[PDB]
């Protein structure tokens, strides 16, 4: 069997040291699926 | 800026922007720098950092598109060039000393010279036709 657990995500950029890091993300969708 | 002494460094991690330098001097110190005799001699001591050199090696072989690997990482501060001059007719004659393959010892740490130097010069007049040839 396979599926996903989790996942995280991120950027290097040193957007200064609290600066506005923002935005958003889903999937579309996970066609497969159960 | 290669001053081979530390320039002033800071962030203040504040604002999104954080970071200056401060200016200090534009010399390693206490350098011979110039003598003199009082019959009217000079000595215009020129001096330039090995490691800039090094960059510079390393950037112009780099626009030679070569692997660069200096076998010298190690950094001190070395006389480069001078000027004389004549006295009273105002003449002069640069010298330069130039110098490639930095070296340094791999186990004993120890400055294992320069594999190539080059080495450089033109006197120079106040004219009337004479060219000069470096």
């Amino acid at each position: 069997q396979r599926r996903i657990k989790s996942v995280s995500v991120s950027l290097p950029m040193l957007v200064g040291p609290y600066e506005d890091v923002c935005a958003q993300l889903t999937q579309t969708s996970s066609s497969y699926s159960t | 800026q290669g001053l081979g002494i530390a320039s002033l460094v800071m962030t203040v991690p504040h604002m999104s922007p954080t970071h200056w330098r401060c200016d200090l001097a534009l010399n390693k110190p206490w350098l011979l720098n110039v003598m003199n005799n009082n019959r009217g001699a000079e000595t215009c001591l020129f001096y330039r950092s090995s490691a800039q050199f090094w960059l510079d090696e390393k950037q112009l072989v780099e626009a030679a598109g070569q692997q660069p690997e200096c076998h010298l990482p190690f950094p001190m501060h070395l006389h480069w060039r001078s000027e004389i001059f004549d006295e009273i007719t105002g003449n002069r004659l640069t010298q330069e000393q130039e110098y490639a393959h930095g070296s340094w010892d791999g186990q004993e740490r120890e400055f294992r010279g320069f594999g190539r130097l080059i080495q450089r010069d033109t006197d120079g007049f106040a004219q009337v036709d004479i060219p000069t040839h470096p």
